């Protein structure tokens, strides 16, 4: 199972079957078979294999990592507080990246599911997306293989300076 | 370079200030290296005189090794006196001397400014 609130879903509507003629559908027989034939034998397994996992139990953690100082509070060329602060930026770098891939996966599924009518029903999805890959391209775009937390300082700086200049030749 | 230190007291291989520092392991990776070396130098005596290599003289291919072993320790001694000499000359130079070394303003990177070169 997962956490229905990161990957939401709306709820399901199915119709009721109305069988206006009166051939049999194939669909409903096979439908009883697969049950009766594919679907038990499966329970059953999965019944014994979990009743052979719940003899022993035992748990694994996810990893913690606490709030250290980043590279604007570090002294120039002081290789510890700079490598603590890389190894931050590079960690929320690899979750900025994983954040993205979660917006992005947001969309296919509004695109498959809402079907036909899916330019009219995804437009919270498709502003989410626009929103979060706009941030990721202001945050991280155009830095290089040899990026680090340096050369995106320097960019934030740059975009800054251009900002106050902009809305001071508009004041 | 250093004629000046090794001006007052000449002719000398290890002066009376060396004896203050500590001296090599005789497990030094160093004198190791040198007593193989010492190895290879009696193998290729036993095999340029047409000797079987590793069998031919023990007592010959030992003398090679502890002559290495010896020369090299005093070597390593000697070595390890010198950059001492060094260090402490750069130091009390350094002290002595503090109009020219000042004390460099270290800045943060919130003060700092670099320019950006975007890679498109
Ligand atoms: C094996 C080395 C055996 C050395 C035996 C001792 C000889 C001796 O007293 O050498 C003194 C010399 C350092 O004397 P110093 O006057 O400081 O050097 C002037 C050089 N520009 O000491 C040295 O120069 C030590 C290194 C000698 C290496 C000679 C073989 C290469």
């Amino acid at each position: 199972s997962w956490d229905k609130d990161v990957y939401p879903e709306p709820p399901r509507r199915t119709p009721a079957p109305s069988p206006q003629t009166s051939l049999p559908n194939p669909i409903t027989y096979l439908t009883k078979a697969f049950d009766l034939l594919v679907d038990r034998p499966v329970t059953l397994v999965r019944e014994f294999i979990e009743r052979q996992h719940a003899k022993n139990k035992y748990y694994y953690y996810h990893r913690e990592f606490r709030r250290v100082p980043d590279i604007t509070e570090c002294h120039e060329k002081d290789v510890l507080c700079m490598f603590e602060a890389e190894m931050q930026w590079k960690r929320d770098y690899k979750v900025d990246q994983e954040i993205v891939n979660i917006i992005q996966e947001r969309l296919k599924a509004c695109q498959q599911r809402e079907g036909e009518s899916h330019r009219q029903n995804c437009a919270k999805e498709l502003q989410q997306f626009t929103q979060v890959v706009k941030a990721y391209q202001d945050r991280y775009h155009d830095l290089g293989a040899h990026y680090s937390a340096r050369k995106c300082l320097a960019k934030q700086k740059q975009r800054m300076l251009a900002e106050r200049k902009a809305t001071k030749e508009a004041a | 370079m250093m004629t000046g230190r090794q001006a007052r007291a000449p002719l000398q291989f290890l002066p009376d200030e060396a004896r203050s520092l500590p001296p090599p392991k005789l497990t030094d990776p160093r004198l190791a290296y040198i007593g193989f070396l010492g190895y290879c130098s009696g193998l290729i005596d036993n095999a340029i005189r047409r000797r079987p290599v590793l069998s031919a003289g023990l007592h010959r291919q030992f003398l090679y090794i502890t002559s290495f072993v010896f020369v090299g320790y005093y070597l390593l001694k000697r070595q390890d006196y010198m950059y001492a000499v060094r260090d402490h000359d750069m130091f009390s130079y350094i002290k002595s001397h503090p109009e020219d070394f000042p004390e460099k303003d270290k800045k943060t990177y919130r003060e700092v400014f670099e320019e950006f070169h975007p890679v498109r």
